[PDB]
C-alpha cells in the first residue's frame, strides 16, 4: 500500500 | 564502542551474524555498465525530450510519450547485462545460509540473474520479468513485448491496442506486496548491510530505524546523505567510497576473495  | 570494517567481518566470520538483511541500489549496478540516470547516458533518453528526469517514471507523461522509457527497457532489458562481483557476494551470502532478504531499488534484475532465488528477494521497484497493459490491464510474461521492445516498437495490447507496461513501479504507485515483509525481516536481522545506495528516499530511509541498537548498520557506498546521517547509532560502520572496492576489503577480512573468485568463474561460464 506505501507509494513510491 | 566503534565498530571497524574488520570488526564486522569478524562478527560474521564468527557467525554471531547470520541473518543478515540488504538493501543495494544503483551503485552496484553502475559496475556493470548500466548507465545512471541521476552526462552522456541520456544520449538514449534526453532526445524525445524528458521536461525534467522525473517523467521517465511518471504514468501521465508515459501515457502522452512512452518513447522514452522503452529506450530504457531496451538498456536493460534481460540479457544485456551481466551480475558484477557484488552481485555475486550477496550471492555467496544466500549460498552459506546467511542472508534473510535483499531489498533491491534496482530495476536491473541482476539479484536474481546472480543466482539468488526470488523468495530472498525484493524488488521494491519492479521488474521487466513482466508487464501489463496500461488500459484492460491483462499481464503478460516480460517475453511477449521482447521484439518490439528491441525493435523501438513502442508495444501494444492485442486484447484493446493499448501500450503494454513492464511491471516496473512509477512515481505514485505502490510498491509490491512483498515490500511489506520489512515489518518481520528488519526486527528479525543481526546484520544490516547498504550497499550503493545512502536510502536519502522514503520509505527506505524509515526502513533503517526498524532494526535493534544492538545491531550493526554497514554501510559501503560513496557518502552517508541519508538516515545513517540523521540519526546516527552506536554500532553504525561507514566505509565510504568506490562500491566494489569496499566489498573487495571486506571479502578480504571474510577470507573469502579465493571462493569468490571460484563463483564467479562458474556462473561466468554457465
Ligand atoms: N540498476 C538499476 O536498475 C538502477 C539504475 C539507476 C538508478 N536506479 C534508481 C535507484 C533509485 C534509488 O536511489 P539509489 O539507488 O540510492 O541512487 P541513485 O542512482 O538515484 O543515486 C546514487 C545513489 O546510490 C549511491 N551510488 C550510486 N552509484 C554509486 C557508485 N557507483 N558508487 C557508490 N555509491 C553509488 C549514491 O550515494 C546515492 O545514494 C531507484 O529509485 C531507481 O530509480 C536503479
Ligand atoms: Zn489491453
Amino acid at each position: 500500500q506505501p507509494k513510491k | 564502542g566503534k565498530l571497524s570494517l574488520q570488526d564486522v567481518a569478524e562478527l560474521i566470520r564468527a557467525r554471531a551474524c547470520q541473518r543478515v538483511v540488504v538493501m543495494v541500489g544503483a551503485g552496484i549496478s553502475t559496475p556493470s555498465g548500466i548507465p545512471d540516470f541521476r552526462s552522456g547516458l541520456y544520449s538514449n533518453l534526453q532526445q524525445y525530450d524528458l521536461p525534467y528526469p522525473e517523467a521517465i517514471f511518471e504514468l501521465p507523461f508515459f501515457f502522452h510519450n512512452p518513447k522514452p522509457f522503452f529506450t530504457l527497457a531496451k538498456e536493460l532489458y534481460p540479457g544485456n547485462y551481466k551480475p558484477n562481483v557484488t552481485h555475486y557476494f550477496l550471492r555467496l551470502l544466500h549460498d552459506k545460509g546467511l542472508l534473510l532478504r535483499l531489498y533491491t531499488q534496482n530495476i536491473d534484475g541482476l539479484e536474481r540473474v546472480s543466482g539468488i532465488p526470488a523468495s530472498k528477494l525484493v524488488e521494491a521497484h519492479g521488474t521487466f520479468a513482466s508487464a501489463t497493459c496500461t488500459v484492460c490491464q491483462r499481464p503478460f510474461p516480460g517475453e511477449d513485448i521482447r521484439a518490439d521492445v528491441m525493435a523501438d516498437r513502442v508495444p501494444r495490447c492485442p486484447v484493446c491496442t493499448g501500450v503494454v507496461k513492464p511491471d516496473i513501479v512509477f512515481f505514485g504507485e505502490p510498491l509490491p506486496q512483498r515490500f511489506l515483509l520489512h515489518v518481520v525481516d528488519f526486527p528479525m536481522a543481526d546484520l544490516l548491510l547498504i550497499l550503493g545506495t545512502s536510502l536519502e528516499v522514503e520509505p527506505f530511509a524509515s526502513l533503517t530505524e526498524a532494526v535493534r541498537s544492538s545491531v550493526p548498520r554497514l554501510l559501503i557506498n560513496r557518502d552517508l546523505v541519508g538516515p545513517l546521517a540523521w540519526h546516527p547509532r552506536s554500532r553504525d560502520v561507514a566505509q565510504l567510497g568506490d562500491v566494489v572496492h569496499g566489498v573487495e576489503s571486506l571479502v578480504e577480512l571474510l577470507g573469502w576473495t579465493e571462493e569468490m573468485r571460484d563463483l564467479v568463474q562458474r556462473e561466468t561460464g554457465k
